[PDB]
């Protein structure tokens, strides 16, 4: 789930800190690009990014 | 006006020696020569300013004058503001490019509030009887409701 | 934006009082305070309530 | 950030001190100096023109 | 009792001098965060937070608005500049014989400036 | 009591303080607002007397739909929607009173009727030319003239007219026998006799 | 429930007759009357509906200086002077009935005002044209029609040209494709869309 996720996320990957940021950086194109697409009021860009980075990308 | 306030003070206390706590003012005035307005503009004329940091009192935890701010402003007001330009300036600039140039040059939109018809009549194209006419033209076209309706409610 | 409107906008600003917020409750009272009201107040206010 | 990289502790030679004030105009005769202690106008409130608050200068 | 200790500011007046919000109790007045408060911050891993804490919303001035702007906007918020704070701290310590440099080293011939 | 200038609005569309105004004295004549351009007015008032019917048209949720105009300095009064909601919601003659200053509103439509989009614009420029005479008119020697300070082309908006308002009037003020000028002044000679 | 022959009359001036005129069916027109050789017919309505602006205007003692007219085949009903006075003199409920019709046809004039004001042969009928098919028109096929005969300078009185403007009702046809004609059908291809 998510938090397993988030968790796998950063328990097998680089420094925790490389990765916030890139997963930031990410949503951040995540809201610049698909800007407002889905309303993503819910699944913030954020989150979007984490899923599509600890599940998704992985 | 230094010495005039003390020449009111004693003149004043004999008021007072009479008329108890001088309540008297525009009959001082009958002896203060001047409506109380002055009298009192005396008063605070004649105010000694603060520390700006004497401590707060009822605690000693601060001093004055960080209670309030610069002669800056919210950004809450600067956004609303800004927003009031693009605003406009799509909501401009949408009806006539070239009009929507001189609506900026004999008015603001950037650092003129103006530029005389006069001189803006040629600035664009050298014109006389081109000009007040696209003015209102401009005005009442983004006039009238849909058009003056979007500045409705951003009047800012 | 007045042109537009033409609004020949007013020119007073309004501090009214309000109450802040977070209260409620009756009003019980009220007590002005000017040349015949006392006149307690700062050298040059008018009313004080 | 990109500004500038190191600062420079140092002193302030009489030069350095009269070049925190100079404000020379076109009219080509320097200022940034002030020739009076007092503040504000009593009257009204302005800064008088070569006191604490001249707008001269500052 | 509770309403005696409850607040919040989205943003609202500064200081003077010195343009952080005003916190004083009454009247919306802000959090501050003193160093063993950083301690917590820098302490923990990423700390952009803490950047930003420290002027968009304190500082920057122009930082302020726009990026509260930037948010209505709808967006993320613009990269921030240098406090204030310092900016007057220049000022006073020059304001005592001093000749602050500081100052950039650009170009391949490194450049020596200066600035405000 | 509330007015303007020779030179400024009432309201526009959009604008929901819809309620039955009091034009105490002066025109404030209305400009009726349209879409890319060119208002009427249409409205034109008197003492004491009601004008802008608003919270009364889609009842109180109208749209003016029509720009106003705060036309000589104005001078108008109004009264709390009630005035003509609650306090109307009474007896008819409320109400009526009410409808009276409509009606006249209504009649000064009928007088534009029949005088406006008659044909020329030249006989119309006349034809309601005396009804302004009539109506804000200053009668002194040659007869009942008005005496306001005006355009050309305000004028126009009484035709679409270009340059008929300084050139046609010209006529009547001279060629043809009907009104002379001071700087920006109308004296109507007559009601009919000469230029009839 | 009054009627009268197809383009007849309601009254003339001078006869005011039985104040009120509740206009039912047909759906027709009072041409006004005066001087003027023209006499714009102004009034034009609806079910139901009223006329009777008579023993009214101007506190009563007011002629219908509009000479009437039973335009279609008229369908109208009516009720007694006092029929109306003693019925608003009470609530007026019974006559909001009547002040919400008085509104009805008071705007009534001053829309197809805003298209009469329009001084030109041209654009102010495509406006009015519009008017109609909202009023009296026939939504068919090609759009919101009239299907009303236009007995072409019908279109003309609201104009004042001659028969140029009778050709250029062809253009609704010919060049503007905006409607069609059939032993005098009218057929308004739209609100706008093939002359807007």
């Amino acid at each position: 789930q998510i938090m397993h996720r988030a968790e796998d996320l950063i328990s097998a990957a680089s420094n925790r800190y490389r990765i916030t940021v890139q997963v930031a950086n990410r949503a951040k194109r995540r809201r610049y690009e698909e800007f407002e697409s889905a309303e993503d009021a819910m699944m913030k860009p954020v989150l979007r990014a984490i899923i599509e980075m600890s599940d998704e990308l992985t | 006006l230094y010495e005039t306030i003390s020449r009111i003070k004693k003149t004043t206390k004999l008021l007072s020696q009479e008329m108890g706590r001088k309540p008297t003012e525009e009959e001082i005035a009958t002896r203060m020569e001047m409506t109380i307005e002055k009298l009192r503009f005396i008063a605070k004329s004649a105010q000694l300013p603060i520390s700006l940091e004497t401590p707060i009192g009822k605690e000693e935890d601060s001093r004055l004058g960080d209670f309030i701010e610069s002669d800056g402003e919210t950004p809450e007001d600067q956004v609303s503001k800004n927003l009031l330009r693009e605003d406009l300036e799509k909501v401009l600039d949408s009806l006539s490019p070239r009009e929507r140039d001189v609506l900026r040059l004999r008015y603001g939109l950037d650092d003129g509030r103006m530029k005389t018809l006069e001189e803006i009549g040629q600035i664009f194209n050298v014109t006389r009887e081109r000009i007040r006419q696209i003015e209102a033209k401009a005005l009442r076209k983004l006039r009238h409701p849909n058009r003056n309706s979007v500045l409705k409610e951003y009047i800012r | 934006l007045r042109a537009i409107f033409g609004e020949k906008a007013r020119d007073v600003r309004d501090n009214s009082l309000r109450v802040p917020n977070g209260e409620k409750g009756r009003v019980v009272d009220v007590r002005l305070f000017t040349r015949e009201q006392g006149d307690e107040l700062p050298p040059g206010a008018n009313m004080v309530v | 950030t990109n500004q500038f990289d190191y600062v420079k502790i140092g002193l302030a030679s009489p030069e350095r001190i009269r070049q925190w004030g100079e404000r020379t105009l076109p009219n080509g005769q320097v200022v940034g100096e002030v020739t009076k202690p007092e503040t504000i106008n009593y009257r009204t409130l302005k800064p008088e023109m070569d006191g604490l608050f001249c707008e001269r200068i500052f | 009792l509770v309403d005696d200790k409850i607040h919040a500011r989205s943003t609202g007046p500064y200081s003077l001098v010195t343009q952080q919000p005003l916190g004083g109790k009454a009247q919306q007045g802000g959090q501050r965060f003193g160093e063993m408060e950083v301690w917590a911050l820098e302490a923990f891993g990423a700390a952009y937070t803490l950047q930003e804490l420290l002027t968009v919303k304190s500082d920057d001035m122009q930082g302020r608005n726009e990026a509260l702007n930037a948010i209505v906007k709808g967006k993320a918020i613009p990269r921030p500049g240098t406090p204030e704070s310092f900016k007057v701290l220049m000022r006073e310590l020059q304001s005592l014989g001093l000749d602050i440099a500081v100052h950039k080293v650009e170009t391949q011939a490194d450049g020596s400036s200066l600035d405000v | 009591v509330e007015t303007f200038e020779r030179n400024k609005t009432i309201f526009f569309p959009g604008d929901p303080a819809e309620r039955v105004y009091f034009l105490l004295k002066g025109a404030v004549k209305l400009s009726r607002v349209y879409e890319a351009g060119e208002e009427i007015t249409v409205a034109l008032l008197r003492e004491n007397s009601v004008f802008g019917v608003l919270s009364l048209l889609t009842g109180n949720k109208s749209d003016r739909f029509y720009h106003a105009v705060a036309f000589t300095p104005v001078e108008l009064l109004s009264a709390p929607i009630e005035q003509v909601e609650q306090a109307l919601k009474e007896n008819p003659e409320l109400s009526m009173l009410m409808l009276r200053g409509l009606s006249s509103r209504i009649l000064q439509t009928e007088m534009m009727i029949e005088t406006l989009a008659h044909r020329d614009m030249g006989s119309r420029l006349v034809s309601f030319l005396l009804i302004l005479c009539r109506d804000f008119g200053v009668p002194c020697a040659d007869g009942i003239t008005i005496d306001l300070k005006l355009s050309h082309q305000a004028i126009a908006e009484a035709i679409g007219s270009t340059r008929v308002t300084v050139t046609r009037l010209l006529g009547d003020l001279r060629e043809k026998k009907m009104i002379s000028i001071h700087k920006k002044k109308i004296t109507v000679h007559k009601p009919v006799t000469l230029s009839r």
